[PDB]
């Protein structure tokens, strides 16, 4: 998913 | 080099009428299909102007209003709305060899 | 703003080597060849030649091939055009004018002097 | 003529369940198979590290056989040169043929595990089946054949050219056989030769290539070698 | 494991010493070896165990298409043919130069007379273009 | 928190197709912007 | 096993690579690299494992 | 280790004193001893710049  | 020639010697139209020049070369003037026509405008006390090129019939100086056509040995020159600011001797030009010569011409007028 | 200045008409009489110019403004002036024309009636124009301004590299007619030639002065701006032996079937407006490419590999004339002439 | 040669990249890519191999789940061997449960952690742990290894070595080598720029391929490739290699618009004609004369088994992943079920023929005696029984696990490569088949035809049409200087920035997009002919002078062949013979030239190359056709059987050492190479990995699983 | 490991380290060795005596002592025509933008100078450096290189390298980008000729002969005697040396001959596209034909270098897009420097004489051949009028070598 | 993973297809960089002539000359490419 | 396996095959794709880049990418000059008869354009496709 | 950590930063800078530059032929035997931004050049014009 998407990076933190 | 190319002889170019033009035709009708002049032309006469009513205001808002479409007009057009036909345009024959002796021999082709497509090198790699780059065709090399470009056509001049000029009126009596100035120096002729640009206005298009064979593949640009906007910019190089001008509106979407002068538009060329053709390949090979036959070309022309379309406009749809003449203006009385449209008289002008115009002219067909050869850049594809040296001497680079070009058409007498033809002349554009308001009835 | 691109501007091509000219100089002066003349009445020149005939056998007389005749010298004209053409300075450019608005532009760096060794980035673009000079063209030179002849116009002798609203419907006889015709090429007289080409200048390299950053080269000095030339083209001409080949019926002005042993009476023209061409120089130019990089700090004027400017370019010449001399023609040997003048005659009165050169009386003519003359025009130098700035090489362009408004399409891939298409010479075109571009902006244009207003002209000069020689009788 | 033509000679050829075989480089392996890689070896198939496997796992194994160390506590399914050992034994079938039995409450009994759990309990004992506990005492020594981190050898097969140590088990699972080199294989793995050996199978990102190949991972790498396959992504690696990719990076340089693509090229920046490349022709476009079509039909009638190389003018009077015959050029069977072209995809059929794919593989290619040789690429199927050497695959074909190999005798590896049909491979997995689809439809897969449902050809060890009972929902099949009783004829199946696949030890990819039997991966499902031993706990093994053949891993899928890792770039799919349709993209290793495009990786080839962009070095396909790199080839014409290679000469002119360079070649690592400009390209020079010339007809194959005009870049053969530039190859033939670069031997120290005169171009007055080239160009009195060309149609005997191509002739001769195109004899070269059509015996491609019959070259795929084991007396062909390099065929030979691909074969080897499937045999070594069906053994190490047997 | 250690003899395996030790055989291992020699082969490598092996390889690095081909690196320095052709990537770092001079640069390279290869390709393969170093970064991929042909090469130019690169440099070495200590790690533990071993030997860190760098290569600086060439990168292209930002390419266009241009017509380009085989080579150029003069119309008026076919004996007399030229091809560029480390380049190619173009169309021109500048305004620059009056010249019909350019001569351009091969890593970078750049147009230039052409000139004898540029050039090397080579036998005539069928797709050479026939020029009607201005080569400077030979001017004739 | 973050979401669910999301499938993908690994993409495949196209080479730049310069297109094949016939006749005495060619389509050239060339870079106009050299980086190090 | 397998460990020593994945060092060969690694090795042998390095050898690959350098193959692809002057065998494939270019005439060579080297003579003794290829078929025996100086060196003219060459080809490579897929084949199992390599 | 055999060679100390001296020696061998010494034979690595000894590398980077012999760059600029590896060309005008051999290279096995003279020095050129130039200017390592003129050995630049020469290896830009050596990729056809
Ligand atoms: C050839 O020269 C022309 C003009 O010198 C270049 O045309 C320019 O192209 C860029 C690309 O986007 C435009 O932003 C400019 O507006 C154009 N200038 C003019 C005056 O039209 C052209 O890129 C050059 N090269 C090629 C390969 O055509
Ligand atoms: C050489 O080219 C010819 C066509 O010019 C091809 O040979 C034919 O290929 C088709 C397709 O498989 C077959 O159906 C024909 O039977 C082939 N004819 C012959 C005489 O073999 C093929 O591209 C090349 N053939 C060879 C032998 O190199
Ligand atoms: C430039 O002119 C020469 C002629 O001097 C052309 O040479 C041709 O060469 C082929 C050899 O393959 C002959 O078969 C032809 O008969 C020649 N043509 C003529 C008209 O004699 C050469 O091709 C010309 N270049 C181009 C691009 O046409
Ligand atoms: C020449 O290439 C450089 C890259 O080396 C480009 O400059 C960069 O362009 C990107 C475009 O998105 C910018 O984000 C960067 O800020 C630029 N500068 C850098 C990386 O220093 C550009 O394409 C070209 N630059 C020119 C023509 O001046
Ligand atoms: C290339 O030139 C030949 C010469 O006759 C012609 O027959 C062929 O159609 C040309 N190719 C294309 C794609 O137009």
């Amino acid at each position: 998913d998407t990076p933190s | 080099d190319i002889v170019l020639t033009q035709s009708p010697a002049s032309l006469a139209v009513s205001l808002g009428q479409r007009a057009t020049i036909s345009c024959r070369a002796s021999e082709s003037v497509d090198n790699y299909g780059i065709s090399f026509m470009n056509w001049f405008q000029q009126k009596p006390g100035q120096p002729p102007k640009l206005l298009i090129s064979a593949t640009s019939n906007q910019g190089s100086g001008v509106p979407a209003r002068f538009i060329g056509s053709g390949s090979g040995t036959d070309f022309s020159l379309n406009i749809h709305p003449v203006e009385e600011d449209d008289t002008a001797m115009y002219f067909c030009q050869q850049s594809k060899e040296v001497p680079r010569t070009f058409g007498g011409g033809t002349k554009l007028e308001i009835k | 703003q691109v501007q091509l200045q000219q100089s002066g008409p003349e009445l020149v009489r005939p056998g007389v080597s005749v010298k004209i110019s053409c300075k450019g403004s608005g532009y760096t002036f060794t980035d673009y060849a000079i063209h030179w024309v002849k116009q002798s009636h609203a419907k006889s124009l015709e090429w007289i030649g080409v200048f390299s301004t950053y080269y000095g590299n030339t083209n001409y007619n080949q019926k002005f091939k042993g009476r023209a030639t061409m120089t130019v002065d990089k700090s004027s701006s400017t370019a010449y055009m001399e023609l040997a032996r003048l005659t009165s079937e050169d009386s003519a407006i003359y025009y130098c004018a700035r090489k362009s490419y408004y399409v891939d590999y298409v010479d075109a004339m571009d902006y244009w002097g207003q002209g000069t002439s020689v009788t | 003529g033509v000679t050829q040669e075989y480089i392996q990249t890689t070896i198939q890519k496997v796992t194994v369940d160390c506590k399914q191999y050992v034994c079938n789940g039995f409450q009994k061997c759990e309990q004992l198979l506990r005492e020594y449960g981190q050898f097969c952690s140590k088990i699972n742990q080199a294989l793995h590290g050996a199978n990102l290894r190949q991972d790498d070595s396959v992504r690696n080598l990719f990076a340089s056989v693509k090229s920046s720029q490349s022709s476009p391929i079509i039909p009638g490739f190389g003018g009077d040169f015959n050029l069977t290699l072209l995809e059929p618009v794919a593989r290619s004609a040789i690429e199927d043929l050497l695959f074909d004369k190999v005798t590896i088994a049909d491979p997995g992943y689809m439809q897969g595990y449902d050809d060890c079920m009972q929902q099949g023929p009783a004829s199946a005696r696949d030890l990819i089946c039997a991966q499902y029984v031993a706990g093994y696990k053949v891993l899928p490569p890792l770039m799919d054949v349709n993209m290793e088949a495009a990786y080839t035809s962009s070095l396909l049409g790199s080839i014409a050219g290679v000469g002119w200087t360079a070649g690592l920035s400009s390209f020079a997009a010339i007809p194959f056989a005009q870049s053969i002919f530039y190859r033939l002078n670069g031997v120290g062949i005169t171009q007055q030769v080239l160009s009195e013979n060309q149609k005997l030239i191509a002739n001769k190359f195109n004899q070269a290539l059509g015996a491609m056709q019959t070259g795929f059987t084991t007396t062909n050492e390099a065929f030979h070698k691909v074969q080897d190479a499937v045999n070594n990995n069906a053994q190490a699983l047997s | 494991q250690q003899l395996v490991r030790s055989e291992s380290a020699a082969l490598s060795a092996q390889l690095a010493k081909d690196k320095v005596n052709e990537c770092v002592k001079a640069q390279s025509k290869r390709s393969g070896f170093c970064g991929q933008g042909t090469h130019i100078v690169s440099f070495v450096v200590n790690a533990p165990n071993g030997l860190y290189f760098m290569h600086v390298g060439y990168y292209p980008s930002n390419h266009i298409e241009v017509v380009s000729a085989y080579g150029l002969c003069d119309a008026a005697n076919p004996t007399n043919c030229i091809a560029p040396v480390n380049g190619y001959f173009i169309k021109t596209n500048n305004t620059r130069i009056v010249d019909e034909w350019s001569y351009t270098g091969s890593s970078f897009y750049a147009p230039e007379p052409i000139t004898s420097l540029n050039t090397k004489y080579v036998a005539p051949q069928v797709t050479y273009q026939n020029i009607s009028t201005n080569l400077p070598p030979p001017l004739l | 928190v973050p979401g669910e993973m999301r499938l993908a297809s690994i993409a495949f960089n196209h080479p730049i197709q310069v297109d094949q002539l016939n006749s005495s000359y060619f389509k050239l490419s060339i870079p106009t912007n050299f980086s190090f």
